């Protein structure tokens, strides 16, 4: 259920699916990898 | 109707083929067979609906009035025969006898059972009096 194709909603019709293009066979015991990384720093000049 | 139904059936077949193509390309646990069965049953239901719809459309427009009139005549004759049979049944089993039977029964009851009712009342009165005497004697002995 968590292996749904996540994509930007631009086109309604998809001739080829994400899983169909990725050619992976997924079952109920396949852990799907997810990693998100967001890095932010507000750099200031030390020379006041 | 045949042309319209053929066009609609072809469109539905194209839509079902596209949906099945989408389904196969996507992973599923065991529901692909269920979806195929649903599509097949829906196609069969569509065919049955088309076949019944063409017949009912050809029938409503006053195009097969002869069959309707003949069936109505047959049904009316059937109802007439049933009514005649019921009239014969009612004529067979009359009701004048049961009035005399119940008259005799109530005469017998009023003439005989009323003294029996009084005798039952007197016997129950004696039994209750004896029970009360026994109970009060027991209570007096217990208090003593």
């Amino acid at each position: 259920l968590l292996d749904s194709p996540i994509k930007v909603p631009l086109l309604l019709s998809e001739p080829i699916n994400i899983i169909d293009a990725l050619e992976m066979r997924d079952a109920v015991e396949k852990p799907q990898e997810f990693t998100i990384v967001a890095f932010v720093k507000y750099d200031k000049n030390q020379d006041v | 109707l045949s042309q319209v139904y053929s066009k609609v059936h072809n469109g539905s077949e194209i839509l079902f083929s596209y949906f099945q193509d989408l389904v196969i390309t996507l992973p599923f646990e065991l529901r692909k067979h269920k979806l195929i069965d649903v599509i097949s049953m829906y196609r069969e239901l569509l065919k049955d609906l088309s076949k019944e719809a063409q017949e009912v459309f050809k029938a409503i427009q006053s195009l097969k009035t002869t069959e309707v009139l003949r069936n109505l005549q047959d049904l009316l004759q059937f109802i007439f025969q049933l009514i005649e049979d019921n009239i014969k049944q009612l004529k067979e089993m009359k009701f004048t006898y049961l009035i005399n039977y119940i008259q005799d029964e109530i005469n017998t009851i009023f003439s005989d059972y009323i003294p029996y009712v009084f005798k039952l009342l007197k016997e129950n009165l004696c039994l209750n009096l004896h029970k009360f005497n026994e109970f009060i004697q027991n209570e007096l002995q217990e208090a003593s």
